[PDB]
RNA sequence: AGCGUGUGCCUACCCUACGCCGGCAGGCGCGGGUAACCCGUUGAACCCCAUUCGUGAUGGGGAUCGGGGAUUGCAAUUAUUCCCCAUGAACGAGGAAUUCCCAGUAAGUGCGGGUCAUAAGCUUGCGUUGAUUAAGUCCCUGCCCUUUGUACACACCGCCCG
């Protein structure tokens, strides 16, 4: 009954990991017609787990200073990306979003301990909510950094990393940061 | 035989007129499709794409709106459409149908019946805005 | 020599409201608002220095404070001295400065040559 | 919108090596004295479409856009477009082009340096002319 | 010295207005027709009725 | 390195434009400029004749984005 | 959109609709308003929708300069501001170091007020669009309380030994 941008439905989207099931939104009742909702998700801790992750990606799309208020700009970037994704793959374009958020977030970080200039870190776990928070950050800055001085638009540069993170490729900027954030993490352990 | 309710966001006040009609929902004398931010056309059409055209087939909605901006007037129109249909079903239909409308409208998004009460804070001296402060220097 | 395509000899008998159509906009507006009571008495002083000057000799230097005086084309050749805040500096009027102010020929300051820097 | 073949890749107009593959309105900009605004007016006065680039132009429309830069006042281009409106010597309305822009503003500057004026001397010392402050800025290239 | 000393045109500008109690010319509040100094307004504010609410 | 492109149609690249551009499943003015090494205005305008050719479907038209796919 | 301001003791000094003439900055009349009565439905800017441009010191960026034109003033030269051509530099996201901030917030984006004959890159308010991250600690910088060491107390910027 509820299709995102009136065309993409949510019933066949299947989250893989159990670590991210209670945190990554829409499958059932977070189905919205548009990513724009204008809701008070930052009013309490953990409340933003119950917001549709399409709105999460839209909100982190506008990060740099010249685009900081523009939500109607970034929702059409995501809408135009959800056409290029479907053309280059051929399936529902929401399953690739949860395939990208599952794949991109690290699972072992390093916490900084030392003195003024001295760095002797130590490896810790990663909470799955910080995994969801750092999935979308790496995706969006990969789309941002590889579209800057380039003929490629932001909608193509978002889509060509949002599938490359789902496939687990190491040409995507997101998985290039996750494996190094775990490589320097294992190096202390 | 007529309803007048108001919807409200930051400054906008959309006031919806509901009388017994056929189903021509008009914003300031123009259709819902032609309303200019068409990126949020689905945001405008949520209370009719939810409850179907048949629950709106007996009314006729002329929404006037003034104040705010474009996004704030979209969220004021769709609040007053919902709050107008609910008040029409309370004043000229039974309470049961009002409940069966209200639970779907609340289940989608509560900001279709309850106003969003947050407004802009005041600027203070010492900085560029409410919370932010001017940059300071040392020595 | 000319100025906007007309020689100085027609400028000597160019009328008051017709010379105004050759000037730039500050000077045209200045001639529209009028030359005041202490500016008619300068041109009379330069006439009084001109027709008593010897025919082979430029007139004597005359002292002024009027740094706002526009150089009219009936004021060419005179030795005026426009003040600089301290001294009266000697100015000889040439025909190529006939749209300027008198007060841009006594410099009002010493053009700066620097020394060694102290404690910065 | 087919493959062109008579493609004059470099146009040598007014001793300037302009582009030939830019647009026809922003190729003429590369000469001194024509900005992005003047070229549009002379091209609209020449009755040429501005969709085209610079290499497909027939030589009639190449010469007829240069001859409206040597005397624009016959073609109803008004006086407020011109580079020098009321000249100080002859009082003539003209648009000075690349060969004579330096050769005109040098004489404008040294005209103010024979006169020993507050602006020609300010140009002669190399300092700022239009009344800017000079304490904290302009430090680049100065010793 | 009759067409002189108070001769200069004081028809506008900073030094044709002065405070109405200080006779001082700097920091002047011309709004609503106060024409007081910014310092002498603060002394007589509660007498005029300007109360500090927020 | 700097990008040398072609402002108008080349004889060889016009063969490249007419046969595998309907064999891409994604045709968009910033992929045609990268593949065939042309400027963006040839990609913007030369593609808009292929819609009139009836060879390439039009998916979405916007100011900052144009998405074309092949038919069938 | 929202907060506002508007003919003034000395005191000159305004908010301006509308018609005509001007590319324009402006110029003429002609009305309203001591104001919820008029400017004013305050027909704001980003935002939104179409065309062009196509990763290059480019049409990004506009500094610095040469000519004109117009207002303000008694006076505009060491450019008061404003308008039109033309010129088209640095700058490719910034080292050591450092600032501010928790929700209609940051940031963007304009608008009023003060200054104001002329005039905002400032400040003071107002709206509009509108997030990421946090819901914690004493690591740093500091404040504080309790025990406690002091040969310190114009008080560690102390007192003092060669
Ligand atoms: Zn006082």
């Amino acid at each position: 009954d509820i299709k995102l941008f009136g065309k993409w439905s949510t019933d066949d989207v299947q989250i893989n990991d159990i670590s991210l099931q209670d945190y990554i939104a829409v499958k059932e009742k977070y189905a919205k017609y548009l990513p724009h909702s204008a809701g008070r998700y930052a009013a309490k801790r953990f409340r933003k787990a119950q917001c549709p992750i399409v709105e999460r990606l839209t909100n982190s799309m506008m990060m740099h200073g010249r685009n900081n208020g523009k939500k109607l700009m970034t929702v059409r970037i995501v809408k135009h990306a959800f056409e290029i994704i479907h053309l280059l793959t051929g399936e529902n374009p929401l399953q690739v979003l949860v395939n990208a958020i599952i794949n991109s977030g690290p699972r072992e970080d390093s916490t900084r301990i030392g003195r003024a200039g001295t760095v002797r870190r130590q490896a810790v776990d990663v909470s799955p909510l910080r995994r969801v928070n750092q999935a979308i950050w790496l995706l969006c800055t990969g789309a941002r950094e590889a579209a800057f001085r380039n003929i490629k638009t932001i909608a193509e540069c978002l889509a060509d990393e949002l599938i490359n993170a789902a496939k687990g490729s190491s040409n995507s900027y997101a998985i290039k940061k996750k494996d190094e954030l775990e490589r320097v993490a294992k190096s202390n352990r | 035989q007529s309803v007048q309710v108001f919807g409200r966001k930051k400054t906008a006040t959309a006031v919806a007129h509901c009388k017994r009609g056929n189903g021509l929902i008009k914003v300031n004398g123009r259709p819902l499709e032609m309303i200019e931010p068409r990126t949020l056309q689905y945001k405008l059409l949520e209370p009719v794409l939810l409850l179907g055209k048949e629950r709106f087939a007996g009314v006729d909605i002329r929404v006037r709106v003034k104040g705010g901006g474009h996004v704030a007037q979209i969220y004021a129109i769709r609040q007053s459409i919902s709050k107008a249909l609910v008040a029409y079903y309370q004043k000229y239909v039974d309470e049961a149908s009002k409940k069966e409308i209200k639970d779907i409208l609340i289940q989608y998004d509560r900001t279709l019946l309850v106003a969003d009460p947050r407004r802009c804070e005041s600027k203070k001296f010492g900085g560029p805005g409410a919370r932010a402060r001017y940059q300071k220097s040392y020595r | 020599f000319t100025y906007r395509g007309v020689d100085l000899d027609q400028l000597l008998d160019m009328s008051y409201e017709q010379l105004m159509q050759l000037y730039s906009a500050r000077q045209r507006r200045r001639l529209n608002r009028g030359l005041r009571r202490k500016q008619h008495s300068l041109l009379k002083r330069l006439r009084k220095a001109k027709k008593e000057a010897p025919p082979m000799e430029k007139p004597e230097v005359v002292k002024t404070h009027l740094r706002d005086m526009i150089i009219l084309p009936e004021m060419v050749g005179s030795m005026v001295g426009v003040y600089n805040g301290k001294t009266f500096n000697q100015v000889e009027i040439k025909p190529e400065m006939i749209g300027h102010y008198l007060g841009e020929f006594s410099i009002t300051y010493k053009p700066v040559k620097h020394g060694r820097p102290g404690i910065g | 919108l087919v493959i062109p073949e008579k493609f004059q890749h470099i146009l040598r107009v007014l001793n300037t090596n302009i582009d030939g593959r830019r647009k026809i309105a922003f190729a003429i900009t590369a000469i001194k004295g024509v900005g992005r605004r003047y070229a549009h007016v002379v091209l609209r006065k020449a009755d040429i479409d501005l969709t085209k680039r610079a290499g497909e132009l027939t030589e009639d429309e190449v010469e007829r856009v240069i001859t409206i830069m040597q005397n624009p006042r016959q073609y109803k281009i008004p006086d407020w477009f011109l580079n020098r409106q009321k000249d100080v010597k002859d009082g003539k309305y003209s648009q000075v082009l690349a060969n004579g822009l330096d050769n005109k503003l040098r004489e404008d500057l040294e005209r103010l340096k024979k006169i020993r004026a507050h602006r020609g001397l300010r140009h002669f010392w190399g300092l700022r002319v239009r009344g800017q402050h000079t304490k904290t800025t302009g430090r680049r290239g100065r010793t | 010295h009759q067409q002189l000393y108070w001769s200069h045109p004081r028809k506008f500008g900073q030094g044709s207005r002065s405070c109405r109690v200080c006779s001082n010319r700097h920091g002047l509040i011309r709004k609503y027709g106060l024409n007081m100094c910014r310092q002498c307004f603060r002394q007589y504010a509660k007498d005029i009725g300007f109360i500090k609410l927020d | 390195d700097k990008l040398n492109n072609l402002v108008l149609f080349d004889k060889a690249t016009y063969d490249k434009l007419c046969k595998e551009v309907p064999n891409y499943k994604l045709i968009t003015p910033a992929v045609v400029s990268e593949r065939l090494k042309i400027r963006g205005s040839l990609a913007r305008a030369a593609l808009q004749e292929l819609l009139s050719k009836g060879l390439i479907k039009l998916v979405s038209k916007h100011r900052a984005q144009v998405i074309y796919t092949r038919n069938t």
